[PDB]
């Protein structure tokens, strides 16, 4: 099977930009390489098919080139709706093959996360579980880690982390980390704490709260 | 089919 | 124009089996080649194979061999693929596939049919308010749907009267259940004043629960 | 009569009123004595029988060779037409009869040129013919002592896409593609010069082997024609029945079927078979029609035999409808009845006799009344069927000349058609009379020099 | 009538090009009328025949032409794990050429193609192919819709059902007045025959070079059959387009058929779905009845007649003896809703040999009586043999069965001056519509001027 690389993973650009996302084979395929699109939450559109030739009704802002086993995709002037995921496929050899994507996100200035921590509440408690969860809101760049601690001592088993793509209007980030207990294994301690690592801060933000205690 | 079947 | 529609979304149990279709709409299907292409957020696009509708020729790439057949019928324009011994891997979202004017080409796609497998029987969402401790000058709620099978749920805050300053994170799979939370923010001068209460409906379940969120 | 109530001027426009009208020269002719009545009316009047100008129209031989009783033998001495010359004279308006036999001799020399489709849907025929030539020979025995035969083959033009031409292997062997092997394809090949040496029929078939091409027409109409004109390589002989046996089981390819093989040029009629004794111009010259067919079939005296089978007889018998001469024959799957066919096609071509004329001239016109069977007169007619070898027919004919031609010595042919003897009809027109060979030209007796006595009256001379 | 056959025009071609195969009126952008001329044996590149195109602009004195070039290089394309072929050697590039709005259309009906596929092939066959160009914008674009990437032993497997190796695509052509490219292509479904209409729209903008295998969506081909009545029938042999159903939203179809039905020859109309609607038998096997076809309404009642060529008819002579002449039939086309009957009136060559009838060109009114004429041509006709056009006038009752006039060709032997034919075209702009007339094998081509009538 022939093997696609497809590069960069993502990238964070701006309007009238003008960008170029390259995808390289493990052997020759002469051209014939299509390129996709595919905006949040939809479905794909065709761009580009045997290497140069635009698919019809897509603008002319988009180009491709390259020959034998490296190709790349340009776009002249980025535009908001030019925001998405993109890829390539080889149809030069069955079966077809695709590249790993390419993500081009919105940039902007950095911003720090704001951390909230919840304990659990008293519905779920009388349940016989319990739930720490902590919200970590509109910052930027997207790389960011989270750490739970209870009583000073990290823990692993038991987290459920989610996160948004990125907000329309602030071209921000948001994460939620869950931490879910037994109700017997969550009165065994006393502190409950998670730490924010982001390129924003050297150090950690801390934010914790203690049991039996407000 | 032709010169054959 | 050039139409694509599939089947609605899929909801199986392993080991069943479940037949996907697309449908032709301003075309004759019989007129090129009709692909199937599997999409995961982690292993990402996957080719399973092609189908001639005009004579049924086939082609797979041996990693689906034995778990995906193509068919198709001329008749009603449609094409098919069918998956069994369905298991966890097989949840994905499923796309075919057509050419423009390259014989060879991916051009046009269909919007996507959705499918998951798992042996969860349907099961209505815990709703817990999330109230922080025992300071600043803007305040942050929250609302932790817990335990429900099988998606979607919508979740608003004051039946949809808070709407900007609002986070609702996308669903996880707990071990063959869903966990959603959504937070919200305003200023020290509007909670506990104003009134806020989180409200989340199933329509699986066809329930919709309402809580209030109070403070410590 | 006619002659007298005419008027006439001079001796020949007398002779030129009716057959019966005479002529007097004499000078002591009475006063007002008409010198143009009947000979019977002249000679009462006292004219001098030498003076008489009286022609009648006769017809005497001039060939008259005894039909042969065998043609074997001989270096073709042997007579089937009879009289073979004949002398002819006419005078205006006049008409003559005359008879001609013709005889189909028994036990003359025969050619059998075999002509065999060996594309791949022919594969099994091969095998069944292998002892022909020799079975052929027991049997033509008994009809002929003079039997030659000979062997040719023929597929279709070797050009794409009657041709296999992918891979490189499907050129050497046609048959790549299946399990056997078959030999590359060829258009027309000759294979065994006319011979009476029926062993060397065997031994060459048994060498033979089919090759393929792709569609299911095939170009025998090629090897019919270079069969036909190739006269020395083929080695048909001068004085024998020629016979063209061609077996197939498929359709054929015509004239302008080539311009799917990009072969646009028509087909020239000559040989185009050389040292190899391979059709040469099989890539480069269209299928021939059936006119051009039929021309050189005609030319050479050669009698196409369609044998064929029951899946394309109706075919073949269309197109011989369009090739007169023709004769078609029922052949089997296998050509295992291929022997007994060519026997009857040989009967029912030696069973008509059909009279041709050759070089008539316009004023002449002829008519026939035909004697077959038995001693039975068909009127109007000029041909004879039903005949077996050795039977002998007769025809009587009449010419009739319209006026008088200028020209008064003309010759035309009569002859039977595939036939080597023939009746020559020489023929005089007499329309002058013996005394103009001696006129008195500025004549003392016309007009004191102003006029010329020819033919005991005066006429006017030249320039008036 | 009033063709000049005194001060004629000359083209001329290279030497063993076949310059004068197929020809044609083009019309440029301002309506600037010249001749394309097909040249199927012009040399290539690699010094080797495939056939050439020439755009000749009008001038009196006639002389050489600019070529109309088209790529002449081999194709070849690996993809989806097969290999497609392309092979243009003695494709006859220029064997057939139309003409339409400022578009030509020039074919190469041998042009070979082949799939490799591992070990298997779909084997090395002519599907024909066509070029098409915009001089005036230098586009260019090609139609060639019986390529397949079907392997050999798939068509053996279902018994060479619609098996369209062989087409020559091409081998004859004509546009509707819509733009609808239709192609001839005779060999066809294992030699049934076969047409291909598509838009010239659609063709441009669907193509792109090196693809060698795409959709033209818009397309539409005919059928296969099962009736041994239609095998080796060469249908597409000759294609023409006419209005013959009362319906002027809907065109026709004209095809010749010249060995249809164990060499009878048929001529059909059809509708534009390829569905029957009138069917001319021939009247004698091997005349290759269908050879040619035509369409003009020639005695003046706007309704469309047929005429149809049989080169090679054998007429019957004293003696019970044939004579290969041709023969050209004519059916007028009756009022409303009725089918076509016995033919009007039977045109018959007089030179043996002639092939009276291997092309039939309609001229327009020439001598401007208010009665379309037509033009025949015996390429090898004449008292000597080297080839003759005869003009017929049309009339209330059809068309005159005497020639008014008759155009021996001014070439050497063997030049088969006659063998395309175009006219109704006015080429020098004096209100009388003229004549070209190719002759192939001498590499050049006659104009032929109407002038006023003398009489
Ligand atoms: C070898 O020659 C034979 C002699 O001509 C051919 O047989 C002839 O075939 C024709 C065509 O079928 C046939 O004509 C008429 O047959 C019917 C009887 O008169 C008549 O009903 C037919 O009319 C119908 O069919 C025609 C088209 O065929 C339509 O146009 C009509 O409207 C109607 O639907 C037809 O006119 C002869 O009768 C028939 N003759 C004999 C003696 O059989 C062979 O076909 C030919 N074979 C080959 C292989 O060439
Ligand atoms: C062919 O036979 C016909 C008779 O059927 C001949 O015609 C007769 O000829 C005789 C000659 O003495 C006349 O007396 C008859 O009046 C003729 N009868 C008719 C009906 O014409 C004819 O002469 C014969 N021709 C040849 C060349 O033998
Ligand atoms: C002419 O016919 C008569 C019978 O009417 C016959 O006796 C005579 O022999 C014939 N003449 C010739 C030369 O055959
Ligand atoms: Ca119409
Ligand atoms: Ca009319
Ligand atoms: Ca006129
Ligand atoms: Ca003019
Ligand atoms: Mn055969
Ligand atoms: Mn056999
Ligand atoms: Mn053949």
């Amino acid at each position: 099977d022939i093997l696609m690389t497809q590069s960069p993973s993502s990238m964070s650009v701006s309007l009238g930009d003008t960008v170029s996302i390259t995808c390289h084979a493990s052997q020759g395929i002469s051209s014939n390489i299509g390129w996709l699109q595919q905006k949040p939450g939809k479905s794909f559109m065709g761009l580009i098919y045997y290497g140069t030739n635009l698919v019809d009704g897509v603008p002319s802002r988009f180009s491709g080139s390259g020959s034998g086993a490296d190709y790349s995709l340009t776009i002249s002037s980025l535009d908001s709706e030019d925001f998405a995921d993109y890829y390539c496929v080889q149809y030069a050899q069955l079966p077809y093959t695709f590249g790993g994507g390419t993500k081009l996100e919105i940039k902007r200035a950095d911003a720090a996360p704001t951390v909230s921590i919840f304990p659990p509440s008293s519905e779920q408690l009388t349940s016989g579980g319990a739930s720490v969860v902590c919200f970590l809101n509109n910052f930027y760049p997207k790389d960011i880690n989270v750490k739970w601690k209870i009583d000073g001592s990290e823990r692993q088993n038991g987290v459920l982390n989610s996160w948004t793509d990125q907000d329309s209007k602030d071209s921000t980030y948001s994460m939620s980390s869950t931490l879910t207990l037994t109700k017997d294994e969550y009165e065994r301690h006393n502190s409950y704490t998670c730490e924010a690592t982001h390129k924003t801060s050297t150090s950690p933000i801390v934010k914790s709260f203690n049991r039996n205690e407000c | 089919r032709g010169d054959x079947v | 124009e050039v139409q694509l529609q599939q089947s609605g979304a899929e909801l199986v149990k392993p080991g069943a089996s479940v037949k996907l279709s697309c449908t032709a709409s301003g075309f004759n299907i019989k007129d090129t080649y009709v692909h199937w292409v599997k999409q995961r957020p982690e292993q990402g696009l996957e080719w399973i194979g092609r189908i001639d509708p005009a004579n049924g020729y086939t082609k797979y790439d041996p990693k689906f061999q034995g778990k995906a057949t193509i068919t198709a019928d001329t008749s009603s324009n449609t094409a098919y693929l069918q998956l069994s011994s369905l298991t966890s891997e097989d949840t994905a979202v499923y796309y075919c596939v057509r050419p423009l004017y390259d014989y060879y080409a991916m051009d046009y796609w269909g919007q996507g049919t959705s499918v998951t497998v798992s042996s969860a029987k349907t099961t209505a969402p815990s709703v817990y308010p999330l109230a922080p401790v025992c300071t600043g000058s803007s305040v942050t709620l929250g609302c932790l749907v817990k335990g429900y099978f099988p998606e979607p749920v919508t979740l608003t805050w004051n039946s949809g009267s808070l709407s900007s300053g609002v986070h609702t994170f996308p669903a996880v799979l707990q071990s063959d259940l869903y966990t959603l939370s959504s937070s919200v923010t305003v200023t020290s001068s509007t909670w506990p004043s104003q009134s806020i209460t989180c409200n989340v409906a199933h329509p699986a379940s066809s329930t919709k629960v309402d809580k209030k969120i109070e403070p410590r | 009569n006619i002659c007298t109530t005419r008027g006439v001027s001079s001796c020949q426009q007398c002779l030129a009123v009716s057959p019966m009208c005479a002529w007097c020269s004499d000078e002591a002719l009475p006063l007002g004595s008409p010198r143009c009545d009947l000979k019977e009316n002249l000679l009462k009047d006292n004219c001098a029988p030498e003076s008489i100008e009286f022609p009648v129209s006769e017809a005497r031989v001039l060939e008259d060779r005894p039909l042969s009783d065998k043609g074997s033998g001989d270096s073709s001495q042997v007579t089937q037409v009879s009289p073979q010359r004949i002398a002819l004279r006419l005078r205006p308006d006049d008409s003559k009869n005359f008879s001609i036999q013709v005889r189909q001799v028994e036990d003359y020399p025969v050619d059998i040129y075999y002509l065999m489709d060996l594309s791949y849907s022919m594969k099994d025929d091969l095998w069944s013919i292998q002892n022909l030539g020799t079975k052929l020979a027991t049997q033509m025995r008994k009809l002929t002592s003079n039997l030659r035969i000979g062997f040719g083959a023929f597929v279709d033009k070797p050009v794409s896409p009657y041709m296999y031409i992918s891979p490189p292997e499907a050129l050497e062997n046609p048959c790549y593609d299946m399990k056997t092997t078959c030999l590359p394809m060829f258009g027309y090949k000759h294979v065994l010069t006319l011979t009476d040496q029926v062993t060397r029929f065997n031994e060459e078939v048994k060498k033979q082997s089919v090759s393929r091409n792709r569609d299911a027409p095939e170009g025998g109409f090629d090897a019919i024609m270079q069969a036909t004109v190739c006269d020395e390589k083929i080695g048909w002989r001068n004085d024998a029945s020629h016979l063209l046996v061609f077996t197939t089981d498929a359709k054929t390819h015509i004239a302008l079927d080539g311009r799917l093989a990009g072969i646009v040029q028509p087909n020239d009629g000559q040989c185009h078979v050389g040292s190899d004794n391979h059709y040469s111009a099989s890539t480069t010259m269209d299928y021939p029609s059936l006119g051009l067919m039929t021309e050189k079939l005609s030319q050479k005296n050669i009698n196409l035999i369609f044998a064929v089978t029951e899946n394309v007889v109706n075919l073949y018998q269309n197109y011989s409808e369009l090739i007169p001469g023709t004769t078609v024959g029922v052949l089997s799957m296998d050509s295992s009845n291929v022997l007994q066919l060519i026997v009857d096609a040989y009967g029912k071509i030696r069973s008509k006799v059909e009279l041709e004329v050759r070089d008539l001239p316009e004023e002449l016109s002829l008519s026939f009344n035909a004697t077959c069977l038995n001693n039975e007169v068909i009127p109007g007619l000029k041909s004879c069927m039903g005949l077996k070898i050795g039977d002998t027919v007769s025809f009587s004919i009449e010419a009739k000349v319209r006026g008088c031609p200028q020209e008064k010595e003309k010759s035309f042919t009569i002859k039977p058609v595939g036939f080597k003897d023939s009746l020559i009809v020489q023929v005089t027109f007499d329309c002058d009379c013996a005394c103009q060979a001696q006129a008195e030209p500025n004549s003392h007796r016309c007009n004191n020099g102003n006029g010329t006595f020819e033919c005991g009256v005066c006429r006017c001379g030249p320039g008036w | 009538l009033n063709l000049d056959p005194v001060q004629l025009t000359f083209y001329a071609g290279p030497n063993g090009s076949q310059f004068g195969f197929s020809l044609d009126f083009h019309k440029d952008s301002h309506g600037r009328v010249a001749i394309v001329v097909g040249a199927p044996r012009t040399l290539g590149p690699s010094q080797e025949e495939t056939g050439g195109v020439f755009l000749c602009p009008w001038r009196a004195e006639g002389g050489q032409c600019p070529s109309l070039l088209f790529d002449l290089r081999d194709e070849t394309r690996n993809v989806g794990s097969q290999t497609l072929q392309t092979f243009k050697a003695r494709q006859g590039l220029g064997a057939s050429v139309v003409s339409w709005s400022d578009v030509i259309v020039a074919c190469a009906p041998w042009q070979h193609w082949n799939v490799l596929e591992k070990t298997e092939e779909a084997e090395k066959t002519p599907v024909g192919s066509c070029f098409l160009a915009q001089p005036e914008s230098g586009r260019r674009a090609e139609y060639s819709p019986c390529r397949g990437n079907t392997l050999s032993r798939i068509y053996v497997e279902n018994d060479f059902s619609w098996d369209k190796r062989y087409c020559e695509a091409g081998f004859s052509s004509v546009v509707t007045q819509a733009g609808e490219l239709v192609l001839g292509a005779p060999g066809g479904y294992y030699f049934l025959g076969l047409l291909a209409q598509a838009p010239v729209a659609d063709i441009f903008s669907s193509y792109r070079p090196g693809i060698l295998l795409w959709h033209v969506s818009s397309q539409s081909l005919s059928f296969d059959s099962s009736n041994p009545e239609y095998f080796d029938g060469y249908w597409g042999y000759s294609v023409a387009v006419g209005e013959f159903d009362g319906d002027l939203n809907t065109t026709e179809y004209v095809v010749g058929a010249p060995t249809w039905s164990w060499t009878l020859g048929a001529v059909e109309i059809l509708d534009s779905y390829y569905q029957r609607l009138h069917r001319l038998r021939g009247e004698q096997m091997a005349s290759y009845f269908g050879h040619s076809v035509a369409v003009t309404d020639v005695n003046g009642d706007g309704r469309h007649d047929l005429l149809v060529g049989a080169p090679l008819y054998m007429e019957s002579r004293a003696d019970r003896k044939l004579a290969e002449v041709g023969r050209v039939y004519l059916f007028l086309q009756p009022r409303g809703p009725h089918a076509l009957g016995a033919p009007s009136l039977l045109l018959t060559g007089t030179q043996l040999y002639g092939r009276f009838g291997s092309a039939i060109a309609p001229l327009g009114d020439l001598d401007r009586d208010g009665y379309n004429d037509i033009a025949v041509a015996a390429p090898y006709g004449g008292p000597s043999g080297r080839g003759q056009v005869l003009v017929f006038l049309g009339q209330s009752e059809g068309l005159r069965s005497r020639p008014s006039q008759v155009l021996d060709s001014p070439f050497p032997t063997g030049s088969a001056f006659g063998f395309s034919l175009r006219g109704a075209v006015d080429i020098d702009d004096n209100g009388y519509p003229d004549l070209i007339v190719g002759a192939y094998g001498a590499n050049q081509v006659a104009v032929y001027r109407a002038q006023p009538v003398v009489k």
